């Protein structure tokens, strides 16, 4: 490597190994200099104290800024030294790297400062040793998501109400429509549940109540929902991506059952589909998605931990199979023999997975009870395996939600500070027009612009 | 380089060259400046309006060979030939500045965008209350100053035929 | 502000853009002590460390 130049003369001695075999013109060493060592401990004073290093130590990596004559841009001639104006402690790590050829990242420093110091000295971030590289990468990813959140979104016609619509806490009309459609979803699901109660839609008194008025309550509500969906069809920034969004899928799934039942009863009386209609009528519960602040958090959390839940599914299925087979095979000889099949044992294994317990189905042989107890314990551990990951992701996302709110407030404060500084500069220019060394030339350029545009500046 | 770059590709002393390089590296640690840096320095210098398209043209003049980001050598050479160079060099720089495309003539739209870049900076806080008309009279005055027919040589001669712009050229040739 | 005060000469080049579009009495630069950055680095000590 280029950093082991001090061992270069030793390789010269290696020629003696093959020198008797060597035979040729030997164009001789190319005008070598300084037979005796004249290594100068060149001094590099960085905003204060100084660091001395050998010339070959600084020149073993000429590809960087400190190599070649580029460093002489920061050379200080009247003092006979290199007065760099950079941070004097990251330079220490740079010097250690130059000596070693390997750079270590100390843990307790800001990544922004470290990276801009790296860029100032013409280095690459990929030379960090694996001992420090993993930590630097963690810090990179955390500050990267930080800066991503710093500039995610900014609030910026007929489509304009769309921004009001999808941010209902902007205008009174959007907020009232949002609240009232939530009330409509709630009243529709309440209508369904109070339809199911015997007092409303059962022959409680055949002698005499059964109101068919509820048959209207859904339809109107359904039509109401349609309009906002149609609203999102009208002010759609994306015609197809909006439908591809899961929210739209949930909305259309909740909307469809009334119309599909209309079509069915218009054409058929398919058995088993009307009850399916009633079942699917409930997905206004899922339509509550926008009103529920945390339901989006729950969905994103479930999406994030997909592999963990899949592994849970696989493990629980395997445990259910094993235990159900064992208990059916070791219990089929019982008198009652409620373990009449492997599916019959499935229900017992699944009620003993979750410490649920019904007593309707219990083993009656000595092996049965002990296998059931072991089954219960194994189910407990299996089901408890992924819940820490699930709740960790949920709480995490909750934390990024609140911290993103705080960061948005901080960015608003910072833009207010920037505009305040702009106003301060403007009024400073105005008072200079009415009445440091830098401000003299600043206002000189301002007056030159005024002359070239012949437009005087007022308060 | 900095070792032989004393006057070969610059027109400044060693102290001025080294201080300019140190300042540029302080503002651009990577050693290469981009368009957005021009935008934000030009906005910081003049905090009274919008400074987008004029800075874009300035960078395009600095962006030699359309690389997209100029290095230090060309930047300092341009600064040297504009601040301590010859008159023909300044006129060549202005020619390249006003020639957004690569045609032999300068048309109406080029002057339109140039005068808009000049006039948008003051914003809505000026005493004369400029409107879109004042760029029109300015472009008309410039064009009647230019040749009647639909020339870079004519613009050069007009520049050297008026002493007001020549005395407006040594404003910074001397200082810094 | 002066946060990029090391870039004043470049801004002077910006002025070079707008002489042919200029119309004014040209009040000239307001003069200064020195037209450079010859101000040498200052050594400042903080509890025995300079």
């Amino acid at each position: 490597a280029a950093g082991v130049a001090a061992w270069l003369p030793f390789a010269r001695a290696a020629a003696i190994g093959w020198m008797p075999v060597a035979s040729g013109p030997m164009p001789a060493p190319p005008r070598q200099e300084r037979k005796r060592t004249q290594d100068a401990l060149i001094v590099l004073n960085v905003s204060g104290t100084r660091f001395q290093t050998w010339q070959d130590t600084l020149e073993r990596y000429p590809d960087t800024l400190l190599g070649s004559s580029e460093r002489d841009f920061f050379y200080h001639p009247e003092t006979q030294q290199y007065f760099f104006d950079r941070d004097p402690d990251i330079f220490r790590h740079i010097l250690n790297f130059y000596r070693t050829g390997k750079l270590h990242y100390p843990r307790h420093e800001c990544i922004s400062a470290y990276d801009e110091e790296l860029a100032f000295f013409g280095l690459i971030p990929e030379i960090i040793g694996d001992c420090c590289y993993e930590e630097y990468k963690d810090r990179r990813r955390e500050n990267a998501e930080r800066l991503q959140d710093d500039a995610d979104t900014d609030t910026a016609a007929r489509q304009r109400v769309w921004r009001a619509f999808e941010n209902p806490h902007t205008s009174t009309m959007a907020l009232v429509f949002y609240y009232v459609t939530g009330f409509f979803i709630a009243v529709s699901v309440i209508a369904n549940v109070v339809e199911t109660v015997p007092c409303g839609s059962s022959p409680g008194h055949i002698k005499e109540r059964y109101a068919v008025a509820f048959f209207c309550l859904d339809t109107a509500c359904v039509m109401i929902f349609t309009v906002e969906y149609l609203l999102r069809l009208a002010a759609a920034p994306s015609r197809y991506r909006f439908v591809r969004s899961v929210m739209s899928i949930i909305d259309v799934v909740a909307i469809l059952p009334y119309y599909i039942g209309l079509v069915m009863t218009d054409n058929e009386d398919v058995s088993g589909a009307f009850v399916t209609l009633r079942v699917f009528r409930v997905f206004r519960i899922f339509k509550f998605s926008r009103h529920s602040q945390g339901l989006r958090i729950l969905g994103y959390t479930l999406k994030s931990c997909a592999s963990e839940l899949g592994f849970l599914l696989f493990s629980l299925t395997m445990a259910i199979i094993i235990f159900a087979t064992v208990m059916f095979y070791a219990e089929k000889g019982s008198s009652a023999s409620k373990f009449t099949s492997i599916p019959a044992a499935f229900w017992y294994t699944i009620v003993t997975m979750t410490t649920l317990g019904y007593g309707d189905m219990v083993p009656k042989t000595i092996a049965g009870k002990i296998f059931g107890s072991i089954c219960s314990l194994s189910g407990v551990l299996v089901i408890a395996l992924p819940v820490p990951v699930i709740v960790s992701n949920f709480s995490r996302i909750y934390h990024q939600n609140q911290r993103a709110d705080k960061r948005r407030a901080q960015k608003k404060a910072r833009l207010a500070r920037i505009r305040a500084a702009k106003s301060g500069s403007a009024n400073a220019y105005m008072q200079s027009k009415r009445s440091s060394s830098f401000e003299t030339q600043h206002h000189h350029l301002l007056h030159c612009l005024e002359k070239t545009t012949n437009h005087e500046f007022v308060d | 380089e900095g070792l032989e770059q004393l006057e070969a590709q610059t027109n400044f002393t060693k102290r001025e060259l080294q201080v300019l390089y140190r300042g540029f590296k302080n503002e651009c640690p990577s050693g290469v400046v981009n368009e957005d840096t021009f935008k934000q320095i030009y906005a910081q210098f003049f905090p009274h309006g919008d400074a987008s398209t004029y800075a874009h043209y300035l960078f395009n003049a600095f962006d030699t060979t359309q690389t997209g980001s100029v290095k230090f050598e060309d930047f300092v050479t341009a600064l040297s030939i504009l601040l301590r160079g010859t008159v023909h060099e300044k006129l060549r720089w202005t020619f390249n500045l006003y020639d957004i495309n690569k045609d032999g003539y300068i048309n109406k739209e080029e002057m339109m965008d140039i005068v808009k870049a000049i006039y948008d900076m003051m914003g809505k806080y000026t005493y004369p209350v400029l409107k879109e008309d004042t760029p029109r009279q300015h472009v008309d005055v410039f064009f009647q100053k230019m040749d009647k027919n639909k020339t870079l040589d004519e613009f050069l001669e007009s520049c050297q035929e008026d002493d007001n712009i020549m005395r407006s050229l040594q404003l910074f040739q001397n200082v810094m």
